[PDB]
RNA sequence: GAGGCAGUUUCUGGUACUC
RNA sequence: GAGUGCCAGAAGCUGCCUC
């Protein structure tokens, strides 16, 4: 119910998530998530939606939404 | 002083109720010098859509459309 | 119609002269209540530091420090 | 008072595509 | 001259969290 990227921050406070940035006529951004347990990716038309997709793809790998 | 953006209103109503929120740009139309954007958004089960000459605008109009359909739920 | 911040200025000057820019927070120093932030910035060979009770403040000052040195250069 | 995340309004610089 | 996208930066405002 919170916004996807704060929920990851406020969900890994049981045990601080880490992000990094990766490399057409419709070019794209791709950002990665590093929570230790696993690593997720995410793409979007700008940097902003690429980091919200990257989050909501690791809240899907942890089974929340 | 400054009013709240409809987008921000939506985001906070949805935190108060643990509803999942997802704005997305449906599609783009027209030549680059006359683009038309459309954003569809879901707040749990409710939906709105907006159009505009820019991404900012269409998003706002989408937020508005949902605020009309969120004025019907019960308060706290 | 707002003014240009010293921090914003540095980036414009550096871009015109193709110089790399990096602001970084050196550290937080002092007791938990009187903690003071120090940030230093490197614009090529030029360097400036700045200090403040908040990050944004100290960044501003660091920008002021380099900005004086970048007034010592030829405007060709 | 300080930090973080998000949202947003205004403004600045740069750039790409198009008229 | 104009439109839109994208990157960077600043100021303001809102929400949530931590100290």
């Amino acid at each position: 119910g919170i916004n996807p990227i704060s929920r990851l921050a406020q969900i890994q406070q049981a045990k601080e998530p880490e992000y990094t940035l990766l490399t057409p006529r419709r070019r794209e951004f791709v950002m990665q998530v590093k929570v230790g347990n696993h690593t997720a990716e995410g793409t979007g038309t700008n940097k902003k939606v690429a980091k919200r997709n990257a989050a909501e793809n690791m809240l899907e790998i942890l089974g929340f939404k | 002083h400054m009013n709240k953006s409809e987008i921000s209103q939506v985001f906070e109503i949805a935190l108060k109720r643990n509803l999942p929120v997802n704005f997305e740009v449906a599609r783009e139309s027209g030549p680059p010098h006359m683009k038309n954007f459309v954003t569809k958004v879901s707040v749990g089960e409710f939906v709105g859509e907006g159009e505009g000459k820019s991404k900012k605008i269409s998003k706002k109009n989408a937020a508005i459309a949902v605020l009309e359909e969120l004025k019907k739920l019960p308060p706290l």
